[PDB]
């Protein structure tokens, strides 16, 4: 399996004025997605007197 | 007093060769040929072609 990553977005208020910034930070937000991979096989078997037939 | 070699000493030898039980082929393969006059037809055609 392999995993890949995506980065949301920040969808926060903006800290408007004198206000304080530390601590009031904004939560960034990550997801992930997970690909399983897997063995496909498929064979064809053939006799020998189907074969001369 | 004839110095005789131990009982589980003696060597025993087996062939490497085997017999083959007989049987009767009837004579078929002398009579198989190729020639008009042959009792039994050999078609080997098949050989190289294909098809059953």
């Amino acid at each position: 399996s392999i995993t890949i990553a995506l980065v949301n977005r920040l969808n926060n208020a903006a800290v408007t004025g004198a206000s304080t910034l530390e601590g009031n930070e904004e939560d960034m937000t990550s997801r992930s997605l997970r690909i399983y991979v897997d063995k496909r096989r498929n064979a064809v078997r053939i006799a020998e007197i189907s074969e001369q037939r | 007093a004839d110095t005789t070699p131990a009982t589980g000493l003696v060597v025993q030898q087996w062939e490497d060769k085997f017999f083959q039980e007989y049987l009767h082929d009837g004579g078929f393969k002398a009579l198989m040929g190729t020639d008009e006059n042959a009792v039994i037809q050999v078609k080997e055609d098949l050989s190289k072609k294909a098809g059953d």
